[PDB]
């Protein structure tokens, strides 16, 4: 098993577990403000993961201060794990080329 | 199962405080919250405040003054609320319910009446009610017990150790003097009685009485 | 935070007739509702989550609808368990907020009050103390008056009476009528009577005893 | 084509139940919803219900009581729409609707008159009306026919096979001792009759029953 995807299962998994921990902790951030929506479990996770992948329809969002928080860790989680599975798509393509010719 | 257990009553003289108890059982999960909800007689509930007791985070109504201050004992799964400051605006029954983050209130305790007053705690006295001897009988007889000159509510009232419940009525209390009175009365078949034994059971909670009272006709 | 508004405030229904409680949210909560039923003397209990969603152990006879900011329960064919307050709770966004409750009634035939007079107990005049209790129960509808009469003169002076709510078992009233005297001024007169006067009967239900 | 098919009428006792069919012909896709849709007398639209039946899964108005259940026959391209322990309350016209998942209902089927009662099917008499003899004639002449003793709603009736269609009132039906009444009438060139001839079609479908009058002068 190459690097390039041992990487990118561990970077899918800890995505799953930046989700679940995200959902959690957005709860626990956003109870307490006035007017805030992020606030029952199983719509934080569909929030975390629309958030992940950058999707961001507005439905559901973080108001308080520690809620915007866990939002940019989830943001970034959820960027740097499909970069790195892009990244891993590179690798392969770019192993499988080089054989294809030769070198 | 009872999967939250709360104190009949607690009586608190004005300006004191008051630790209120919730013990949970059954399923408890990182994820539950613990919420308080106050009911003042003759109102409806009030939604007063929630705790994590996984966490210890709490929050609280803003829109009412905040005497309250949330604990939970991981240890224990019991969540406590600290009233402080109390006045009679503070009197009312005190709700804990359960919620598992999903947003409804799955589960309730029985509450606890909390009363703010200067008077003492009076156990009531509690006396049978049986026909006088020149009354008819039907095919169903009445009989009750007298729950007089107690104090704070509440009491609760059951017949044969609540295995009696089709025939019951309890009345609400009447406040004379600083003590409260109520009666409670109870109809089985004529057949059934006293051939077979009636009892009422009166418990005060916040004096700790238990009492029991055969209704034998009079002598 | 969001008002829930439940108007109006009491339902009066008649014994199986459908019957429907109104919540409005001062914003669209989506389908965030949950309700509850509160009987007398009992702590609140969940009936309805999410609006439309049924729980277990909830007969059938209950549902719910809605979305938005308008929301239904329903009962198809009301009986008398259902004589409770109801209240709808939004989740929507914090905090949670409670309606202020509706009572269902139920207009059922009219019932003529069951009478008892009760003389005082040989356990309470031992402490020097006498009350005559008088229970008028199951009658509808719940207007009724109820006169004490000593040795055949009415009497006020020590009259403390308690109304029941709406009986959960059979839709009518109840209530208690207790004269307390002295031992003394107990002793020093013969007969007590308790007369309730009820739609059901031109004439009055009366009850008495000698305390001889 | 005629793109849903529906019987004319059902007739329930009360407390009972009765399966609505609807069978659909024309373009069938994957994609395709069946709707139904409730009016009472003299009363509006009602949405009652979907089902998609090529996956089988269908959907209900929560904001009525629940008797109705969905299913299709991807087979027979027909869906059923089953109505369990109807009260007079249920008595309506039961239209289905064809939905291309686009939101409008661009077809509709004629519509089921369900009718709950204890009364028994009874088949219409049909009468002849043609003036009597003494009656003056213009330039138009004026015929009918009575449509009496039928139960349950409703009755179709057309002249000459439905190739007359101008010069025609049918009246709504009046409901007398359990039985149904209405009359038609139909309006020729004076010329026209009885020279060509003019006949009233009175089905019930209730009680699978049609039947021809043709209207003669009176002997």
């Amino acid at each position: 098993s190459a690097l390039h995807w041992r990487a990118a299962g561990a970077a899918t998994v800890l995505l799953v577990i930046v989700l679940l921990a995200g959902s959690y902790l957005a709860v626990l951030a956003e109870r307490g403000a006035p007017g805030a929506q992020l606030i029952t479990y199983p719509r934080a996770l569909w929030w975390s993961v629309e958030t992940a992948t950058t999707v961001g329809y507005g439905d559901l969002y973080p108001v308080t201060l520690w809620g915007r928080c866990v939002a940019v860790v989830v943001m970034v989680a959820g960027i740097t794990s499909f970069g790195l599975v892009t990244a891993a798509l590179a690798t392969w393509f770019v192993g499988r080329e080089q054989e294809r010719r030769g070198h | 199962q009872v999967q939250l257990q709360q104190p009949g009553a607690e009586l608190v003289k004005p300006g004191a405080s008051v630790k209120l108890s919730c013990k949970a059982s059954g399923y408890t999960f990182t994820s539950d919250w613990i919420h308080w909800v106050k009911q003042r007689p003759g109102h409806g509930l009030e939604w007063i405040g929630e705790i994590i007791p996984s966490y210890g985070r709490a929050n609280y109504n803003e829109k009412i003054q905040k005497k309250a201050t949330l604990t939970a004992d991981k240890s224990s799964s019991t969540a406590f609320m600290q009233l402080s400051s109390l006045t009679s605006e503070d009197s009312a029954v005190y709700y804990c319910a359960r919620e598992r983050g999903d947003g409804y209130f799955a589960v309730w305790g029985a509450g606890t009446t909390v009363t703010v007053s200067s008077a003492k705690t009076t156990p009531p006295s509690v006396y049978p009610l049986a026909p006088g001897s020149a009354a008819q009988t039907n095919s169903m007889v009445t009989l009750g017990c007298l729950v007089k000159g107690y104090f704070p509510e509440p009491v609760t009232v059951t017949w044969n150790s609540g295995s009696l419940s089709s025939g019951v009525h309890t009345f609400p209390a009447v406040l004379q003097s600083d003590l409260y009175t109520l009666s409670s009365s109870v109809t089985v078949p004529s057949s059934s009685w006293p051939s077979e034994t009636v009892t009422c059971n009166v418990a005060h909670p916040a004096s700790s009485t238990k009492v029991d009272k055969k209704i034998v006709p009079r002598d | 935070d969001i008002l829930l508004t439940q108007s109006p405030a009491i339902l009066s229904v008649s014994p199986g007739e459908r019957v429907s409680f109104s919540c409005r949210a001062s914003q669209s909560i989506g389908t965030d509702i949950h309700w509850y039923q509160q009987r007398t003397n009992g702590s609140p209990r969940l009936l309805i989550k999410y609006a439309s969603e049924s729980i277990s152990g909830i007969p059938s006879r209950f549902s719910g609808s809605g979305s938005g900011t308008d929301f239904t329960l329903s009962i198809n064919s009301v009986e008398s368990e259902d004589i409770a307050n109801y209240y709808c709770q939004q989740s929507n966004r914090w905090p949670f907020t409670f309606g202020s409750g509706t009572k269902l009634e139920i207009k059922r035939a009219d019932a003529a009050p069951t009478v008892s007079i009760f003389p005082p107990s040989s356990e309470q005049l031992t402490s020097g103390g006498a009350s005559v209790v008088c229970f008028l129960n199951n009658f509808y509808p719940k207007d009724i008056n109820v006169k004490w009469k000593i040795d055949g003169s009415e009497r006020q002076n020590g009259v403390l009476n308690s109304w029941t709510d709406q009986d959960s078992k059979d839709s009518t009233y109840s209530m208690s009528s207790t004269l307390t005297l002295t031992k003394d001024e107990y002793e020093r007169h013969n007969s007590y009577t308790c007369e309730a006067t009820h739609k059901t009967s031109t004439s009055p239900i009366v009850k008495s005893f000698n305390r001889n």
